């Protein structure tokens, strides 16, 4: 919706560093020599109302080296934005295309791409697919803003957040369903048993043949405490460019930012952890033609039920 | 040429003989019926073509592995759990079974002759390993020391009563029948092949399922390299006086390594699973191959 | 009187395989789909476009044998938990292969095996494969009664055999299914098939096995006796197991060769139901009893009902 | 599965009919002259077991015409039957594929392409889906075969149907999902009101541009008694190629043939219907990028709700 935009567009933080990345990756790749006879075609993958759009021109300005700006976006009544921003602002410099990333027939190859695909668990939008499809219009030596994504997770405590997750049992589906399904939340009244950890870590351009974005971690975490598991918080770190970064993992977050909350990843029975022992938690990452999912199961100290299998509670849809 | 009519798809092994002639196994891992062949080869070049062969024979199972007991005898690890011995004519036209000894209680996977020549040891899924007398046909021990399947047997080549073993256990076990407790653990990835060398007693090679292939001495400290990208199926030493290892694999290649595992070779030729390699004892640079694809390449190995 | 199967891993004619089977008086065939040793690649080329026919055709045998005379064996290759992440992908896709094979041909049953503690993927693999499309068939566990780790000879030099007793260690094999369908959460598709060996264990890791879905017993041939006849048989020890197992009712597989080459493979089976005929026989109450058993029913209430 | 295969080959109607229709169809592409001369590109597109092959084989014999088969099919545990045929049998005159129709990059094009992707309401297995994207590798002169099919809907009276589909409500979904999906059934003790009308048609090869499979049908049903009408039985008729059919239309019913029984679409809540009222149903057939389903209701003598809404309850899988 409009107002989903207007939110996402309201952190000032998060766009500052989009600039700041780009701005480096067009010195690095166009010299001082080169400055009036090199432009770099950026695409923005999912435009949006046009803040990363915005974003690629302050820098280039900043930068002071040509760009030709496509802006790609699916969702059309965004593109109504972009259209009527493009007509009154922006001018034929901004191409704006209607269209999927994976789809469109690109009419020119990319010196950079430019994304904001990701959520609370990064790869939980489906980054990696989008900017896959995307990937046959990058150039041989091209850019992708992000490079890279990684996604984290620790165990919590929160007999509160557990207490509340029971409570979104609706009628006509599975009874334990919303037991099998993230959920974004600002986690307050819980307690991190162990340090977050990597699970899942995406790089683009992808350049390992046959690229398979299905995934399986292990996660062994030292619990120092005795406690009750109620579940799984979620964050993510991504590399924009070089040392350009954003983060809500707690230890390295971006101060400021607040465009993404963390995620929760339930477990249908609370698990007793003793001190000294060692919660293993399994977390898949799985996909179809049609859908993407994760799954997942905790292996020790007990073992619980493998939630979510075959995406029966929740699938991603592609 | 007083054969069966057509060999199975599936070349599993290919070992040449003192004068050189060219031994095939040959198993169908497909279609409705699932047994396996031995052929005989004096013309090297003919192969793989059941038109011009000097023997052949169909035998009740699939063929697993096999090896030459000198210059008649072809001992073969069947899948029906028989170790089968069989004995070409004086002639060299027929091959008639000597011994076929249901022992093992599943797939036996590899198999090996000892230095005597009057031995062998075999070893199966069922997890045991066996000590055979080829001249009584009978079984004269039986060692349960893996705790998975055993995937490769190696005979010592001038120790009677020593030969590795390899197994899913992850465990390389350096064996003595002298001793009480025969079995010896040398000590990441699964062991799938195994290889003494010639000319040195107390050295031996193996490759894992990662791809890599090792480089160990008894006593101590080890050398490797990642030949493969996928496991290693199987480890052939040359006949030359300094020795040159080949090494196959499942990634459908072939590498011709050094004393110091570096590359000399390279031959992507064929299209599926490469399952042997023997080198010409006539031309010692010379190397044949055999596979899935049902190819038999032969190699031209810059020496 | 005893329902007895055969276990093979090596089929080179399916339809003169079952008739020997038959003959020798096995109700059913534990046999594989595809070939033990044919491995088979997914991802990298020029394997995974590997021509030709991947098994045998389901028209060698008619629907009802498939349905009622087959159980089908995954491949011992198929390792989804392998550390190797090739390995486990190739494992993955191969396993999916199998079971689907399965599910078209119609068996009855597929063994799977438990012969390590980590079988995580395993179990993810299999739940998955139990809610795709439309099947009843029992997928059976093949779980060691002690594990092969445990009954190994001891004959490595630098690696003797636990000789201390661990109480919980010798219960390992149940802690080995307990996860897994802990994993699969309880799917009553999910079965025990117990693997009988030579020495038992301690009398507690037998009766761990009580309460669970046990229904295949496999009795390998290398754990018979010989008695003065020249005939297989069993121990006193193990002859109290298989009166315990008949009263479950489980189905007795035999699996390995004919360690008695002298005699007939029917001799196996013959003492099976040597046993059968020789037990105690059911009381008033087991007479009465049989056809109800853990058959759940709602208690009488003569009061507020009329019965 | 193998054995719903085998309960399709064990209908020899139906082949004999596909078996003459691909006989006439060689004698009319290749004249007397170009016997040996010219052989036609067959393509079996969903082959199976491998009937349809088989009819191809004795419909070329009998006609006396040289054909070169293709038989496409994407189910692997059935590719493994028709190799194995292949190998024994057929041999190099087969060239077995193991694809999707809508995927596979035909090195040939075809001169006939032979299909039986019809179910009981003709399009109910998404044969216009699978034809339309196999359509690319026929020659611009190319058959298809069938060539046409229709569907056809009857409105009837069945206390007993009706209460047979009120006992298929189960846990976990919605109380009322079973009235909104279609079921196979042989129609026994029910009452038809009105005579069959023709519902829904498709041409292969079809040559609207932009081809859509969206549908939307009015029918009108004088009913001449008193009744309630508790659902619509539907049938279906197709044209192998000119005067050869098949149909399971009670009044044109293909004698002998068994290898379908007719469809019903089930209403909520039975309707009235006087002597000499009209009965009026509407039809949609539906889809996306990844479902097609059909949607229905009554509009006379009463309104009924709209059954299937954006297929909530009832979805044919692409
Ligand atoms: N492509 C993009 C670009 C920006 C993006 N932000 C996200 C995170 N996200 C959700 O997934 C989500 C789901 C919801 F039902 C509601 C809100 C969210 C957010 C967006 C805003 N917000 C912070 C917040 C919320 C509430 C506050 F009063 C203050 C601050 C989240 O947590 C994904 C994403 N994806
Ligand atoms: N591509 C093809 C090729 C053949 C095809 N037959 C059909 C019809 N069909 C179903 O949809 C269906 C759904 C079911 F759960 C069960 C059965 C069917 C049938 C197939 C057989 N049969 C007749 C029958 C059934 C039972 C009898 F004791 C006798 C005779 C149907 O009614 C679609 C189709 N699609
Ligand atoms: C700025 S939030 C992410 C934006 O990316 C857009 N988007 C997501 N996936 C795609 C895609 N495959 N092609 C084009 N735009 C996309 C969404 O519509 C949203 O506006
Ligand atoms: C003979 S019953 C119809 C057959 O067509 C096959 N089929 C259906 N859709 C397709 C498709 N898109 N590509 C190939 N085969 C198909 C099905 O697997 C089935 O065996």
């Amino acid at each position: 919706e409009s107002q989903t935009y207007e939110v996402f567009e309201k952190d000032p933080i998060k766009y500052s560093q989009y600039q700041q990345a780009i701005y480096k990756c067009l010195l690095d790749r166009v010299p001082e020599e080169e400055k009036d006879t090199n432009v770099q075609v950026l695409m923005v993958l999912g435009a949006g109302r046009g803040p990363l759009v915005n974003a690629s021109l302050r820098a280039a300005k900043q930068a002071d080296r040509r760009i030709k700006l496509y802006a790609v976006e699916k969702n059309p009544n965004a593109v109504v934005t972009l259209e009527n921003w493009q007509f009154e602002e922006w001018g034929s410099q901004v191409t704006v295309v209607s269209s999927d990333m994976r789809e469109w027939v690109a009419p020119e190859k990319a010196d950079i791409i430019v994304s904001e695909l990701l959520g609370s668990f990064a790869d939980n939008e489906l980054s990696p697919e989008c900017l896959d499809g995307a990937q046959h219009f990058l150039k041989d030596d091209g850019v992708s803003i992000p490079g890279e994504y990684t996604s984290f997770l620790a165990p919590i405590s929160s007999s509160k957040l557990y207490n509340e997750v029971r409570a979104c049992r609706e009628k006509d589906r599975d009874p334990e369903a919303q037991f099998e399904m993230p959920y974004v939340v600002r986690l307050h009244n819980f307690h991190q048993l162990s340090a977050p950890q990597p699970c899942f870590t995406f790089s683009h351009p992808n350049r390992d043949p046959m690229i398979d974005n299905n995934r399986y971690c292990t996660l062994e975490f030292p619990v120092e405490v005795n406690t009750v598991l109620h579940g799984f918080a979620g964050y993510f770190e991504t590399v924009l460019y070089q040392d350009i970064t954003l983060s809500i993992r707690p230890e390295t977050h971006s101060p400021g930012m607040f465009s993404w909350f963390p995620i929760l990843f339930p477990i249908k029975q609370p698990i007793t952890v003793r001190e000294g022992q060692t919660i293993c938690v399994r977390f898949w990452r799985c996909s179809n033609s049609k859908k993407v999912w994760y799954e997942w199961a905790v292996t020790a100290p007990v073992c619980s039920a493998i939630h979510n299998p075959t995406g029966r509670s929740y699938t991603i849809g592609l | 040429p007083n054969a069966p009519a057509c060999m199975e798809r599936q070349l599993e092994a290919a070992r040449y003989r003192s004068d050189g002639a060219l031994l095939l196994g040959a198993s169908s891992l497909s279609g409705r019926c699932w047994a396996g062949s031995l052929w005989l080869f004096k013309d090297p070049c003919a192969a793989p073509n059941e038109g011009f062969c000097s023997a052949g024979v169909q035998t009740e199972a699939g063929v697993a592995d096999l090896t030459w007991v000198g210059e008649r005898g072809i001992l073969v690890a069947s899948d029906s759990g028989a170790v089968e011995l069989w004995e070409l004519d004086e002639n060299e036209t027929l091959i008639v079974s000597k011994f076929c000894k249901y022992e093992h209680d599943d797939i036996v996977s590899t198999v090996s002759v000892l230095s005597s020549g009057t031995q062998a040891v075999s070893g199966s899924k069922d997890i045991c390993i066996k000590v055979w007398d080829l001249a009584q046909q009978v079984v004269l021990s039986s060692y349960r020391a893996h705790a998975a399947q055993v995937t490769c047997v190696a005979a010592s080549p001038h120790k009677d009563s020593v030969f590795l073993s390899c197994s899913e256990d992850n465990r390389i076990l350096l064996w003595d029948t002298r001793c009480p407790k025969p079995a010896s653990q040398i000590g990441g990835y699964l062991p799938t092949s195994l290889a003494w060398h010639p000319q040195q007693s107390e050295v031996f090679v193996f490759g894992d399922e990662n791809g890599t292939v090792s480089l160990v001495d008894t006593k101590s400290c080890v050398l490797s390299s990642a030949v493969h990208s996928q496991c290693v199926t199987g480890l052939v030493f040359s006949p030359h006086s300094v020795p040159f290892l080949a090494s196959l694999s499942e990634d459908c290649s072939l590498a011709v390594l050094d004393s110091s595992l570096s590359e000399l070779f390279r031959s992507q030729a064929h299209r599926d699973f490469v399952r042997d390699a023997t080198w010409s004892p006539l031309n010692h640079s010379l190397l044949t191959t055999v596979g899935w694809d049902h190819q038999v390449v032969h190699h031209v190995v810059p020496t | 009187r005893v329902s007895s199967g055969r276990d093979l891993n090596c089929v080179p004619e399916i339809a003169d395989t079952l008739g020997a089977v038959a003959k020798q008086g096995f109700d059913f065939l534990c046999m594989p789909v595809f070939h033990p040793r044919f491995k088979r690649e997914f991802i990298q080329e020029p394997a995974k476009n590997r021509p030709g026919p991947q098994t045998r055709s389901d028209l060698l045998l008619s629907g009802r044998d498939w349905n009622t005379l087959i159980v089908g064996k995954l491949s011992p290759w198929i390792r989804p938990d392998s550390k190797v992440e090739k390995i486990r992908r190739n494992s993955e896709a191969a396993m999916l292969q199998e079971l689907n094979f399965g599910a078209y041909l119609g068996l009855p049953a597929f063994l799977l095996p438990l012969n390590q503690e980590d079988n995580t993927n395993l179990a993810r693999v299999l739940t998955n494969h139990i809610h795709t499309g439309h099947h009843s068939s029992m997928f059976w566990m093949r779980v060691p009664l002690v594990a092969p780790e445990d009954l190994r000879d001891d004959i490595i030099e630098n690696a003797p055999t636990t000789h201390t007793e661990e109480y919980s260690g010798e219960e390992k094999t149940w802690m080995w299914w307990h996860n897994f369908r802990t994993l699969c959460d309880y799917s009553k598709r999910i079965a025990v098939a117990l693997e009988i060996g030579a020495d038992l264990p301690s009398n507690h890791v037998i009766d761990r096995w009580l309460g669970e879905p046990i229904k295949a017993a496999i009795l390998p041939t290398s754990i018979f006796l010989t008695n003065k006849k020249g005939f297989p048989v069993l121990s006193k020890m193990h002859q109290r197991l298989i009166f315990r197992l008949l009263k479950l009712e489980v189905q007795f597989i035999i699996t390995g060769t004919n360690h008695h080459s002298e005699k007939e493979f029917c001799s196996y089976l013959q003492y099976l139901e040597y046993l059968s005929q020789n037990r105690p026989p059911p009381n008033a109450y087991e007479l009465f009893a049989k056809g109800y058993e853990d058959y759940l029913q709602s208690p009488l209430q003569p009061l507020m009902d009329n019965l």
